[PDB]
């Protein structure tokens, strides 16, 4: 058990739909 | 009653004030518990008879029913040797 | 030429620094988030991103000073019920409160 | 238990909005002006009562 | 270059839970409603 403390908000009104790494990698 | 103890409660009344883990949310005292409900317009008035009295109404009614039998609840307490009241 | 439609504003002008946060004396009558109570210092350990602290039922009883560190736990002002003890206006007119 | 339970359900029903934009009255007063506040506050009062 | 690698499918166990808000709390058991990674679900172990 480990909790994930926030890092930053970055108020960005943008609509994301995709992503990927570059240079492990368990997408859930 | 136990003389040694401060509260003057019997060795069984003490086994009873410990098991019932309660909390008076009307602390004249100043994170302990929800007892801070006292902070929203609610209050908990204290009972008129402190549990030092209730436990001293019971020392009587227990000292009268040992030394008198059933007589003290019908008139003046009239003493009577215990092993004869039991007879 | 100001901009205000999109992702929250950057520019603005809040106040600051009323005073010396005013540990005890039920005075410290706000902090960041608006609170009204006795507001002084505490001894909690707010996980240094966490700022205020609820109790079991959603009432914030702790806050950190914004400009400093200052984990201040708050406590409500005071109150009760003034009850008036009287011998009965037939006997006398003095009351205990 | 039953007493602390009903005395806790009472408190935690203060933060329900019963159909107001928020539960906080200070808010709805610093925010929206008297008449359009009178509406919301009437809902919160019916509920909290 | 294209240094690629493999895939998998693993059982995302009791983890993936984040402080849902910046509110301190002590010895409580809160009951949130946020977006979490449901327990014992499937993660796609990319290599």
């Amino acid at each position: 058990f480990s909790a994930l403390e926030p890092l930053v908000d970055l108020p960005i009104g943008i609509n994301i739909t995709r992503f990927q790494t570059l240079l492990d990698y368990y997408v859930g | 009653p136990d003389p040694s103890k401060p509260s003057k409660r019997s060795p069984i009344e003490d086994l009873l004030f410990n098991k019932v883990t309660l909390a008076d949310a009307g602390f004249i005292k100043q994170r302990d518990l929800i007892c801070a409900q006292k902070f929203n317009g609610l209050t908990v008035l204290p009972p008129l008879l402190t549990d030092e009295m209730i436990a001293q109404y019971t020392s009587a009614l227990l000292a009268g029913t040992i030394t008198s039998g059933w007589t003290f609840g019908a008139g003046p307490a009239l003493q009577i040797p215990f092993p004869m009241q039991m007879a | 030429s100001f901009e205000l439609l999109h992702a929250p504003a950057t520019v603005c002008g809040p106040k600051k620094s009323t005073n010396l946060v005013k540990n005890k004396c039920v005075n410290f009558n706000f902090n960041g988030l608006t609170g009204t109570g006795v507001l002084t210092k505490s001894n909690k350990k707010f996980l240094p991103f966490q700022q205020f602290g609820r109790d079991i039922v959603d009432t914030t009883d702790a806050v950190r000073d914004p400009q400093t560190l200052e984990i201040l736990d708050i406590t409500p002002c005071s109150f009760g019920g003034v009850s008036v003890i009287t011998p009965g206006t037939n006997t006398s007119n003095q009351v205990a409160v | 238990n039953h007493n602390a339970q009903a005395l806790n359900t009472l408190v935690k029903q203060l933060s329900s909005k019963f159909g107001a934009i928020s539960s906080v009255l200070n808010d709805i007063l610093s925010r929206l002006d008297p008449p359009e506040a009178e509406v919301q506050i009437d809902r919160l009062i019916t509920g909290r009562l | 270059n294209l240094i690629t690698t493999t895939q998998s499918y693993t059982n995302s166990f009791t983890r993936g839970v984040y402080y849902p808000d910046k509110v301190f709390r002590s010895s409580v058991l809160h009951l949130t409603q946020d977006l979490f990674l449901p327990f014992f679900s499937n993660v796609t172990w990319f290599h």
